[PDB]
């Protein structure tokens, strides 16, 4: 009680900063740990690399809707997603399962999200920028595809697929 | 001049009362839009109804961005510039200087009032973030220009009766308050760059027809310097009121002076070095400097921690005097009849939950399990329509009178909490939902209703929205009746107004002198805090503004 | 008296949901690996 009481709370508040600035690391650290290993692809690539999305639905491998799934490792797949004033070019995306899908997407328009549903693939697409992201869906079927972010009155509405072969 | 000389002894309760006028109305405008948007990620369209009531919307998504600016942007803005300079004024008995005092409130005014005009006409329905290369009304982008700007103004009213003070009390410390808002009004300087450099070379001569094009990296980037400060631009307050003010109401005292010095201190050091939480799943922005930014996220928890600790204690405190006894016995002893006491208090249960989502969307990659999920509306209606706002609507009682004059009898006192009791269990149940579909993967930021059969496991999360919808309808319209009512039912009875506000005060200690003493380094700290930025944002920030990547406009609705 | 007994009941409180969130995430994350 009462500037003797006070006291007490200095060395309480110690610990309080103690414990807490503790499971904070414990964090920072389990945090690492997934830094460390596969489920760190759904982390944008660093790199700018830049585009010119008036052009881009009309040269470029996102022109071409048909040739977008180019093999490049003897397992590794790029996508070239377009991601746009109110779908997914193209639709759907057909990969194979068990192996690495390395997501190359850009705005021909206005900013959208991917967020691959069920799957951490979940990244800002912008006009004239490629965000790009690695993913193995090890285990197949029907993935949404939904746009996670405000674009105009087609957000709402803005799905797509993924099919992965069985 | 004055059949009230109450504003000519001090009219900081004349341009102040205006500040929170102006801000209580943006809360009650914006705010309309809630229960609306509520029922929507409640999976029931009511905008057929809402649209025929206010004939003027034609979006769902030009709502959002009433609710967006007119809550988040002005509310809290004003909100701020109301307490943070009044409170610091009297804790002085200083009057601020009046020209500017004056004039910052015409900035504020004269900006919603040019804003909110395109606004209402659908010419603007780009969001409270104005995303580019969605491209917004010249006269949106000049709003929070000069608006946002008013806090420039008001910055000097504080560091004005700084100077003044210590001219005059020379070589005695910093009393409380004005220390805290000393340095809440230095780092909202350092983040009123972000969107102040936005607004200047890029948005306004794009919006003004003097480019074709924008870099929306670059231009998210400026944005989310400014836009994370400002949530603790809309907490502090709150965190002042809670600190100086609450544990009197509350029938105690604050347990310690420096605890709540410190807690600001990590704020004017931690607030601006940390917008790429934000900004996790851009691209073009290197991996390392979002784990960076993501322990520097980390690190600014660890005030609202301690806060946590040193709050907790004083109302213990408090509750023991009020002979609480048992582990618990200490909470019912305090004044659950004071709405002054409760709103803040209930903000503060609300705060642990929205706190450890903060935390949660902290850690870089447990961002991608709900970022852009209505996890986002979720956390963020804890901490801000609710904490912020409760603290705010909660002000009513012991400002309200402080400042007009004007009691509030027991009906008042009775409303009080109907409304305050209500508005916490709406923003309780519709947390849950919100943060629950937000796992479904519900997106934020959508009409959901319209495509009413897309997300059938959200089944359930979503009454929980329906039912938040009538709830919080059902208080904002007891809070209407409770503003207009302690407004303007005339008990402008002479006495009582005339005040310090209920300061508490402090134990103290010997340790406290020499810790108070180098916290008291404003220059000094307002520098660590100015390495801190240009260290963190700047590598990143040069190299963009190489690559700036400019592309067109659109209009999208 | 001696002790801030009820301050702690609230933090221990404010922790375990901290952890109760967090580690439920984070195996979200996984669950999505
Ligand atoms: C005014 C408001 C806000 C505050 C305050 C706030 C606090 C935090 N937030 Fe946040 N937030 C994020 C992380 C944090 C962290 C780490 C904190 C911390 O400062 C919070 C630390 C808090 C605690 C550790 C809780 C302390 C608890 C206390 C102090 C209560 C004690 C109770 C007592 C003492 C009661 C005692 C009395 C009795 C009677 C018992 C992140 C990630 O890093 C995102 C990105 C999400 C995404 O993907 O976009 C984010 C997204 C948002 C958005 C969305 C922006 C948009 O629209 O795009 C808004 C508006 C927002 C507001 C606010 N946020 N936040
Ligand atoms: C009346 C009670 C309220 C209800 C029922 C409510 C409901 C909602 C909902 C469901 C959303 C999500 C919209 C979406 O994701 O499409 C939202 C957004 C938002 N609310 Fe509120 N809210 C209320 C009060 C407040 C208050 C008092 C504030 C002021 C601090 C506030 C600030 C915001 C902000 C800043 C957004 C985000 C805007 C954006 O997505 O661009 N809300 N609200
Ligand atoms: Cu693309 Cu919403
Ligand atoms: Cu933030």
């Amino acid at each position: 009680d009462q500037h003797k009481a006070h006291k007490a709370i200095l060395a309480y508040e110690k610990g309080w900063l103690a414990f807490s600035l503790a499971m904070l690391f414990v964090f920072i650290a389990l945090i690492a740990y997934t830094l460390a290993t596969h489920t760190a692809g759904v982390i944008p690539a660093g790199k700018l690399e830049r585009v010119d999305p008036t052009t881009v639905r009309q040269e470029g491998p996102w022109a071409d809707p048909a040739q977008a799934v180019v093999q490049t490792g003897p397992n590794q797949y790029t996508v070239y997603v377009l991601a746009f004033a109110f779908g997914y070019q193209p639709n759907p995306i057909e990969v194979p399962q068990g192996a690495e899908i390395v997501f190359k997407i850009t705005s021909p328009d206005v900013i959208h999200g991917f967020h691959v549903e069920g799957t951490n693939i979940n990244v800002e697409v912008l006009p004239g920028e490629v965000s790009t992201v690695r993913y193995t869906f090890k285990r197949p079927g029907e993935y949404r595809i939904i746009c996670n972010q405000y674009c105009g009155l087609g957000h709402q509405n803005m799905f797509g697929t993924i099919v992965v072969k069985e | 001049s004055e059949i009230s000389r109450v504003y000519e002894a001090y009219p900081e309760k004349k341009a102040t009362l205006y500040f929170l006028v102006l801000g209580f109305l943006a809360l009650i405008v914006g705010s309309l839009f809630g229960p609306f948007q509520a029922l929507n990620y409640g999976n029931v369209d009511a905008y057929p109804l809402l649209k025929r009531l206010l004939p003027f919307v034609q979006s769902y998504y030009q709502g959002l961005t009433l609710h967006g600016v007119l809550n988040a942007i002005v509310f809290t803005q004003l909100f701020a510039q109301a307490i943070m300079v009044y409170l610091p004024a009297r804790e002085l008995n200083m009057r601020p200087n009046m020209g500017l005092m004056w004039l910052s409130w015409w900035m504020a005014f004269i900006g919603l009032v040019v804003a909110a005009l395109p606004l209402l006409a659908n010419e603007a329905t780009v969001l409270y973030t104005f995303y580019p290369p969605l491209k917004g009304h010249w006269a949106f982008y000049l709003g929070a220009s000069v608006f946002v700007l008013s806090t420039w103004v008001s910055i000097y009213i504080v560091l004005d009766l700084w100077r003044r003070w210590k001219a005059a009390n020379p070589g005695k410390v910093t009393p409380l308050v004005t220390y805290m808002a000393v340095v809440f009004w230095l780092m909202w300087f350092l983040a009123s760059l972000g969107l102040v450099l936005e607004a200047v070379l890029f948005l306004l001569p794009w919006s003004f027809g003097l480019v074709e094009g924008v870099d929306p990296l670059v231009a998210r980037t400026l944005f989310w310097w400014t836009g994370h400060p400002i949530v603790y631009f809309w907490l502090l307050p709150a965190y002042a009121i809670i600190y100086t003010i609450l544990p009197k109401q509350a029938g105690g005292r604050l347990v310690s002076d420096p605890m709540a010095r410190l807690a600001f201190l990590l704020f004017l050091l931690l607030s601006t070095p940390v917008g790429f939480h934000h900004q996790f799943a851009d691209p073009g922005i290197d991996p390392t400097w979002k784990m960076i930014h993501s322990v520097l996220t980390l690190f600014v928890a660890v005030p609202s921690l301690m806060t946590a600790f040193t709050v907790a204690a004083s109302l213990e405190f408090a509750g023991r005097l009020r002979g609480g006894r048992g582990l618990f016995g200490w909470i019912r002893a305090l004044p659950w009849d004071n709405p002054a006491f409760v709103a803040p208090v209930l903000g503060l249960l609300g705060f642990i939950p929205g706190g450890a989502g903060g935390i949660v969307n902290a850690s870089f990659t447990l961002d991608y399990v709900v970022h852009n999920t209505a996890w986002v509306p979720g956390h963020f209606h804890l901490q801000v329509a609710s904490l912020v706002t409760l603290t705010a609507m909660g002000s009513l009682y012991w400002l309200l009178p402080n400042l007009t004059g004007k009691p509030i009898s027991d009906a008042q006192r009775r409303l009080g909490l109907a409304v305050v009791w209500l508005w916490f269990l709406g923003m309780m149940i519709m947390a849950v939902g919100l943060h629950w579909a937000g796992l479904l993967n519900v997106p934020r930021r959508a009409y959901i209703a319209q495509v009413p059969d897309a997300y059938p496991h959200a089944a359930v999360p979503m009454v929980f929205n329906v039912l938040a919808g009538i709830v919080l309808l059902v208080a904002l319209l007891l809070f209407i009746y409770g503003l207009f009512s302690v407004l303007l039912s005339r008990e402008r009875k002479p006495e009582l107004a005339e005040a310090p506000l209920p300061f508490a005060e402090v134990i103290s200690g010997p340790e406290d002198r020499r810790l108070v003493l180098a916290m008291d380094r404003i220059g000094f700290w307002f520098a660590v805090a100015a390495i801190l930025v240009v260290l963190a944002y700047g590598p990143t920030l040069v190299q963009l503004f190489g690559h700036l990547n400019p592309v067109p406009g659109w209009r999208l609705w | 008296e001696e002790k801030p007994k009820g301050a702690l009941a609230v933090i221990l409180v404010l922790t375990l949901t901290i952890l109760v969130f967090w580690l439920g995430v984070y195996a979200v994350f996984f669950a999505r690996g």
